[PDB]
């Protein structure tokens, strides 16, 4: 129904035709420019018989076919014009010698050129173009019309056509449509009566007074009707007192309202777009690919190092590639030469501050291998968002996690690590590593634990306890990665943003919170904080014990509904003495104030 | 086919003065679609290809001085030069930019209007070396004159001549802005020895009475 | 910058054919029109036809009766024009020029031109005869019956250039060209200064030096 435009010029044998064909059949509205350049004399042109509208310009240059039949072409919009001047550009459509020349331009239904002019020159055997009243078609009075220097030995125009025709036939006549209308219409009329103007949604002329009578839509087309906007995605339901998805929803693809975007198009906001913006991500909703805000930063996947890669370790030339990376396709290797520099390959030492680039990493598909770490960095808090180590690819003797000979590390600091899907674990020769002794690897390491742990020769458990380096009281029997309530494997009571807490803000505190599977989530804003009582039982405006501002149905709202469009018109409400939102009078136009008719607007 | 007629055929303008050249076409060149006149003006100095001055009737090509200007519409067009310079002397051409066959005009030479100068007339008898071959050519020279218009008649024993002479005129001198003419009378050795008196009569604006240079066969 | 160099001069017998090249440079040759214009000696300009270098689509003048064919080579950036069934009247200087753009057929860039002369006459050297002189006195040389054009004339091996008038050639009935070259000098220098004209005809490799005596 709707196809894209080509954007080339006179720039270009068999492929070119293939590209043209697949592109324009079976489309009706060209979102761009219709460019027909260098086409053979016996090429099938029936795939262009359904084109009704072209939003850009029409370029017909150096073709060899005898006739160009566009019987359904009604409107050339001219949003993009050729050489800044022409909506229609026809030039050089004839063969080197041979009788393979274009003789007829069949635009029998061409009614309107909204912007741009017409250029028809140097077509040796093209006739009848000098008889057409182009001013009847071209809306803009300032546009240039240049039709000259074409066919010289041309047949007279048929007597039925009255001197104006697209061809020599009796059905090839041009039908004049420009009429004289009254002042009330701003140049948009279908008759001379002041009550015979075109609809306000008509771009130019029209066949009648209705939505459905335009030659071209001023904004959008909805299944035959020219509309200011496509049907809204959301609609206020009077019975559920909130915005519900509209069944009649259509999205913006150019100037047409469509129920679903094409194959390679996503829905952002109200419109079909080529790709999703950097601030939003692609998600499947009700059958369609929609764009929704990432809630922070968007997922990004980077290639790793080690096994199956070009880098054996991350270094000065690699570290910059992991910016804003959440998932790592492969492994991470931290070797001695990578951290301190490689003289053989002339790679400088790594800047410790650049290691903070891994703070966005949530998952490592392969293994994690740390054999070298900066002296002043006594932990791996750089990997504090790391949740999963896949172990899909292993290191050495089947290791997925390997912390070796890091004599300055005091605690692990993997406070988000919850799963190591496969592989063995090797943590040794870290002489000052404490906290790891009490950790239950069964909860983290997936599968049978037996013989998959190789943890020894670290700081002895006796020295750690005597120095006070033990787990926080709020930690469960699972253990911890370091000191504090935010370093626990699991909490005894509740957790608030990765930090173990004794209780949520149930009865006091800002913001107020509710419990959900031993986790603290805040109440909806607009819940009035209750003194000595629970504020909410869950998230949402309908789970509040009392509304801060107003109440609409079961929900709490900041502002009473002041013109929210529903199924059959806008919906207005007012806040009564009990701050609850009540409907307005049925005969009110814009405002409310109160329930009575006298309070309107 | 469209026909381009330029008037006048030759124009004499003093230096620093203004020159206008007219061009009239058989069919209109104005395009109602864009109100543009498709008319072109050229300049061609002798010995070198033409130079484009103005297209679309009034638009100048990049580099063309402001003194050149074009006007007119439909079928009547005019090329004006506000202050004629020494380098502006050439033949000017009108051309249709509308359609086939893009007809050129017949052209018009532009010369410097100089002070009237009378030609110096010389007569040259045929050499003996030419007579040995049986051919006899008599030359009459007119030197350094203005204006170009001159009448040169050959008289053999006071009888007028026709169809046996050819004349050649040089281009206007770059220094003294004058013209020079060379007319050659060709005869057979038999015809030449039959007559005695050979003379060329010169009529010019700078001469009150027609100057005649005569000589007898031999001495 | 933008240049258009045409091929050298051509001499043909009536009924033959000429092919003239025109090599373009300094611009994208593909997106341009090349027009051909001829000019007979002493006559006006005449449009012969044009051609679009990109595809090769031409447009010829009907008055040439199908004798003209134009081609373009994109690889060499060269335009070619061909005239079949040559006539005496097709003796002209043939120019190769470029249209400025798509919207104007006006010729902005021209070639230096090539002289195509068509005649049944054979290549012949010139016969130089002296124009004997008899305040200032005039003398010269009669360069008669030669073919083809052109010819070079100087006085006293280039030393004498003041007051020298070399007239343009005239085409005689025989088909052979002829011109005169005069010079005015004081009558006092007739008995002391030696005046010799240097006539050189390149196409026939002829060099003639004649001394003019009173
Ligand atoms: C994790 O390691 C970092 C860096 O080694 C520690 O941060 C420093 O703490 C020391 C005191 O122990 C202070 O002198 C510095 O100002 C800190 N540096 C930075 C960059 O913040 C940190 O204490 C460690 N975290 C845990 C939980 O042990
Ligand atoms: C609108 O689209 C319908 C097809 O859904 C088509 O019938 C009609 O021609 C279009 N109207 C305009 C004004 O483009
Ligand atoms: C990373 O995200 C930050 C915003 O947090 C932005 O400044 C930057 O452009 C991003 N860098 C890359 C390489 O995408
Ligand atoms: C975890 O990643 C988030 C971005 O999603 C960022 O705000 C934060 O700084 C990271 N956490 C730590 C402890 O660095
Ligand atoms: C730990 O690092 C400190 C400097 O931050 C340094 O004094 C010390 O030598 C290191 N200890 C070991 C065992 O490497
Ligand atoms: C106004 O409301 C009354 C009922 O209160 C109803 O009778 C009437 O139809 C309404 N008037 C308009 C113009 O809608």
């Amino acid at each position: 129904a709707v196809c894209p435009g080509t954007l080339n010029g006179l720039s270009v044998a068999e492929n070119q035709y293939q590209t043209l064909y697949k592109l324009y059949e079976r489309c009706e509205v060209v979102m761009g420019n219709l460019e027909i350049v260098l086409t053979g004399h016996n090429a099938d042109l029936s795939f262009l018989q359904w084109i009704r509208e072209v939003t850009g310009y029409v370029l017909v240059a150096m073709n060899e076919f005898s006739t160009l039949p566009l019987p359904n072409l009604r409107v050339v919009r001219g949003t993009q014009v050729y050489d800044g001047k022409f909506a229609i550009f026809v030039m050089l459509n004839y063969n080197t010698n041979s009788s393979h020349a274009l003789r007829q331009l069949r635009l029998t239904q061409l009614t309107e050129i909204l912007s741009g002019g017409v250029y028809i020159e140097k077509n040796d055997k093209l006739c009848h173009m000098d008889t057409i009243d182009w001013r009847d078609i071209v809306r803009d009075r300032d546009a240039e019309i240049v039709v000259k220097d074409n066919g010289r030995s041309c047949p007279p125009c048929h007597e039925v056509c009255k001197g104006r025709c697209w061809g020599p036939g009796s059905e090839d006549c041009q039908t004049l449509t420009k009429t004289i209308c009254a002042p009330q219409c701003n140049g948009h009329c279908f008759g001379p009566n002041p009550n015979q103007c075109c609809h306000d949604e008509c771009a130019g002329g029209c066949s009648g007074p209705q939505d459905t009578d335009c030659f071209a839509c001023r904004h959008f087309n909805d299944s035959g009707a020219c509309v200011p906007r496509c049907p809204q995605p959301l609609v206020y339901n009077k019975l559920t007192f909130q915005l519900e998805p509209n069944p009649h929803t259509k999205y913006q693809y150019g100037g047409v309202c469509v129920a679903s975007c094409p194959h390679n198009f996503v829905v952002d906001q109200t419109s079909c777009v080529r790709a999703c913006p950097p601030d939003k991500m692609e998600v499947d909703k009700n059958g369609l690919k929609m764009c929704e805000p990432c809630g922070g930063l968007c997922p990004k996947a980077c290639e790793g190092t080690g096994s199956g890669s070009r880098f054996q370790t991350v270094d000065s030339s690699n570290i910059d590639g992991f910016v804003n990376c959440t998932k790592i396709l492969g492994n991470l290797d931290f070797l001695i030469t990578g951290l301190n520099g490689d003289p053989w390959h002339k790679i400088p030492a790594l800047d410790p501050e650049k290691l903070n680039v891994f703070r966005t990493v949530r998952e490592i598909t392969g293994y994690l291998n740390i054999q070298s770490w900066p002296p002043h960095m006594h932990n791996f808090s750089v990997f504090s968002n790391l949740t999963t180590i896949g172990g899909r690819s292993l290191y050495n003797r089947g290791f997925s996690l390997l912390i070796m000979k890091n004599l300055n590390v005091t605690s692990l600091g993997f406070r988000s690590l919850k799963e190591i899907s496969a592989g063995r674990i090797y943590i040794s020769a870290n002489r000052q590593l404490c906290y790891h002794h009490s950790l239950n690897w069964t909860k983290v390491l997936r599968g049978p634990t037996e013989e998959r742990l190789d943890i020894k020769h670290n700081r002895p458990r006796r020295d750690c306890v005597a120095e006070g380096k033990v787990c926080d009281p709020l930690c469960s029997s699972g253990g911890c990665w370091g000191p504090g309530p935010g370093q626990c494997l699991s909490c005894r009571n509740y957790s608030r943003g990765g930090v173990c807490v004794t209780h949520c803000n149930f009865l006091n505190g800002e913001p107020r919170e509710f419990a959900h599977e031993a986790e603290c989530f805040s109440c909806h804003p607009e819940c009035q904080p209750m003194e000595g009582t629970a504020t909410c039982n869950g998230s949402g405006s309908d789970t509040c014990a009392q509304c801060a501002h107003f109440r609409d149905g079961p929900h709490c709202v900041s502002s009473c509904p002041h013109g929210v469009l529903g199924a059959k018109g806008p919906i207005y409400k007012y806040p009564d003495v009990q701050n609850e939102c009540r409907p307005c009078h049925e005969n009110c136009t814009q405002g409310c104030k109160g329930p009575e008719l006298q309070d309107c607007l | 086919d469209i026909v381009m007629t330029q008037s006048p055929d030759s124009l004499a303008v003093s230096l620093g003065e203004r020159a206008t050249i007219n061009c009239k076409s058989s069919q209109s060149v104005l395009n109602s679609g864009n109100q543009k006149n498709y008319l072109t003006w050229y300049q061609q100095k002798p010995g070198q290809p033409p130079k484009l001055l103005i297209y679309w009737a009034s638009t100048r090509e990049s580099g063309v001085p402001d003194r050149f200007s074009g006007s007119g519409s439909g079928t009547d067009f005019t090329l004006t030069i506000s202050s004629l310079q020494a380098e502006d002397v050439a033949v000017y051409y009108c051309q249709s930019d509308y359609s086939y066959p893009y007809t050129f005009g017949q052209g018009t030479k532009l010369e410097i209007k100089r002070t009237v100068a009378a030609p110096s007339v010389f007569i040259f008898p045929p050499s003996d070396e030419q007579l040995k071959s049986g051919t006899a050519s008599v030359v009459c020279l007119l030197n350094n004159f203005y204006p170009r218009e001159a009448k040169v008649q050959w008289k053999v024993d006071n009888a007028l001549q026709s169809g046996n002479s050819q004349e050649s005129v040089t281009e206007q001198d770059s220094k003294d802005s004058t013209y020079s003419l060379s007319s050659t009378l060709t005869l057979s050795k038999a015809d030449y020895e039959k007559h005695k008196v050979y003379a060329c009569e010169v009529t010019h604006q700078g001469l009150s009475s027609p100057v005649t240079k005569s000589f007898n066969r031999g001495e | 910058q933008v240049q258009l160099v045409q091929s050298g001069a051509e001499v043909k017998k009536p009924g033959a054919s000429v092919k003239v090249s025109c090599k373009a440079s300094g611009y994208t040759f593909r997106s341009s029109y090349i027009s051909w214009v001829r000019q007979a000696p002493g006559q006006g300009l005449e449009w012969m036809g044009w051609i679009y270098a990109g595809t090769g689509s031409p447009s010829y003048n009907q008055k040439l009766q199908g004798r003209v064919t134009m081609t373009t080579d994109t690889s060499t950036s060269t335009a070619y024009m061909e005239l079949r069934s040559l006539r005496s009247d097709d003796t002209a200087v043939y120019y190769c020029a470029r249209h400025r753009d798509y919207y104007s057929n006006s010729l902005t860039y021209w070639g230096q031109g090539t002289l195509v002369t068509v005649s049944s006459a054979s290549t012949k050297g010139p016969s130089v005869f002296p124009l004997a002189p008899s305040g200032t006195a005039a003398l010269g040389c009669l360069v008669k019956d030669y073919f083809p054009e052109p010819v070079t004339v100087s006085w006293n091996s280039g030393a004498l250039t003041s007051g020298v008038h070399t007239f343009p050639a005239v085409l005689q009935s025989s088909g052979l060209y002829s011109l005169s070259s005069v010079v005015t000098v004081p009558s006092s220098s007739l008995g002391t200064q030696t005046y010799i004209c240097n006539v050189n005809h390149k196409p026939s490799n002829t060099k003639v030096d004649k001394k003019v005596e009173p």
